[PDB]
């Protein structure tokens, strides 16, 4: 998995190359925009329940799930549902098969590609939507071993604990 | 008649009900037909037949451990009417309610009916023995009552009403409760033998067993039995059957998968 997200993420790397409510003032912030996701609109949603960390300011430990603190929030639109292994695989065959259903012109500096089979589009914040709860898992059971992969992916859902890891070696050089 | 027979008395029976609680078979016989004539004599009003009819048998708001058609299978002698005083392999239970505390303890079917509504609790002490419930207490399942009327009231209720269809206070649906009954008794009728105390010397009681082989033959009880813990068939408790208070998400998956536990400890 994080190998073929590599794979894709360089690929949109190659294809990115007022007093509204939406003034960047009302917009949620650094911590609350979570992976994918649309926010629960704080003018419709109570601050009680926007944020259960402004609500309650102790409720803030080292190892909290983030989605507590600032709220919980086609192949990949239609959930995973199904437990049994086998269905899914079929789904994703018949899935797959719905999409199924000197150079003149542009020189190489020009050269347009993406991920485009298996969906139509794919950027992996949809993907970190879809998988949560198996990313964030192996991001505390596999973050000492694929975790070490050059830019792993899972260093992303890495918490308190691995800033405060980084946190040491730059404070201990400083001193 | 419609009025005496739907009224209900201190602990919420109706005269029906109280036959069948009182082992007075050809009394319930004879006030069902009759509510089933009171029923049919009132089809001019703006009620349907059938409400007039569920209201004289078994009320709306009843508690399902009360309903007839399960009473009536739960209506078996005590033990003790066979065994006499000797000591067989059988379930024992004690009841605190009562001051029958860890040494002593009742029979299963005591525990079931004489001690129904009390704090009762399945004992660890060894199965080997008698039950104390006649000699501490006023035992109400000492009486076999007229077989041949128990067995007739069966067959009636079976055609007359839906009751098949509901399941006990515990979720076990009728077929759930005979099949694990006749299992039981299976083991413990196989250490009988022949020949101010209560009669004893009787022949162990064989109802359980002709009442399952009857249930099984109706399709309504067949179908409602194996169609147990579909969406339809949702069932009241222990069973993830309170949801609507939780967050849409988690309706749309806990709403998917369907239960067999108890389809699988049945078969
Ligand atoms: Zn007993
Ligand atoms: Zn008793
Ligand atoms: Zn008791």
């Amino acid at each position: 998995f994080q190998a073929l997200i590599y794979w894709i993420k360089a690929m949109n790397q190659q294809t990115t190359l007022e007093t509204g409510q939406n003034h960047p003032f009302f917009r949620r912030s650094d911590s609350m925009t979570f992976l994918g996701c649309i926010p629960p609109n704080p003018f419709e949603v109570p601050l009680a329940e926007a944020i259960p960390l402004a609500d309650q300011p102790h409720l803030l430990q080292p190892n909290a799930r983030k989605e507590d603190l600032f709220g919980r929030p086609n192949c990949l639109e239609v959930l995973p549902t199904k437990m049994s292994y086998a269905a899914n695989l079929k789904n994703v065959m018949n899935m797959q098969n719905r999409q199924k259903k000197e150079s003149e012109g542009p020189p190489l500096t020009s050269f347009r590609p993406q991920c485009s089979f298996m969906g139509m589009v794919i950027s992996h914040d949809m993907l970190l939507g879809r998988w949560r709860l198996s990313l964030e898992l192996f991001g505390r059971v596999f973050m000492e071993d694929v975790g070490a992969e050059p830019g792993s992916i899972l260093t992303e859902l890495g918490g308190f604990e691995v800033k405060e890891s980084k946190f040491r070696r730059e404070m201990e050089k400083l001193r | 008649l419609r009025e005496l027979l739907s009224a209900k008395d201190a602990r919420g029976m109706t005269p029906f009900m109280s036959a069948v609680s009182g082992r007075a078979y050809p009394a319930a016989i004879t006030i069902l037909e009759t509510a089933q004539k009171i029923a049919k004599a009132e089809i001019s009003s703006s009620e349907k037949e059938e409400d007039v009819f569920m209201g004289m048998v078994c009320p709306s708001g009843t508690n399902p451990d009360d309903s007839p058609l399960y009473v009536l299978c739960c209506n078996d002698t005590c033990s003790f009417t066979w065994t006499g005083a000797e000591h067989i392999n059988q379930d024992i239970f004690e009841c605190r309610t009562c001051g029958l505390l860890e040494s002593l303890c009742c029979c299963t079917e005591c525990a079931r009916v004489c001690h129904k509504g009390h704090d009762c609790k399945l004992k660890r002490t060894s199965p080997t023995a008698y039950c104390d419930c006649w000699e501490k207490c006023k035992c109400k399942t000492l009486i076999a009552g007229q077989k041949s009327a128990r067995l007739d009231l069966l067959y009636r209720l079976l055609t007359a009403t839906n009751l098949v269809t509901l399941p006990n206070s515990r979720g076990e649906h009728l077929l759930l409760f005979l099949v694990q009954t006749v299992a039981r008794q299976t083991v413990e009728h196989c250490q009988y033998r022949p020949p101010d105390m209560p009669d004893h010397d009787l022949e162990p009681p064989r109802f359980a067993q002709l009442a399952l082989e009857r249930v099984l033959q109706d399709w309504n009880a067949l179908k409602s039995m194996i169609m147990f813990g579909s969406q339809e068939n949702k069932d009241p408790l222990s069973a993830s059957s309170r949801i609507g208070h939780l967050l849409p998400e988690e309706q749309v998956y806990l709403n998917q998968q369907s239960g067999t536990i108890r389809l699988d400890c049945f078969t």
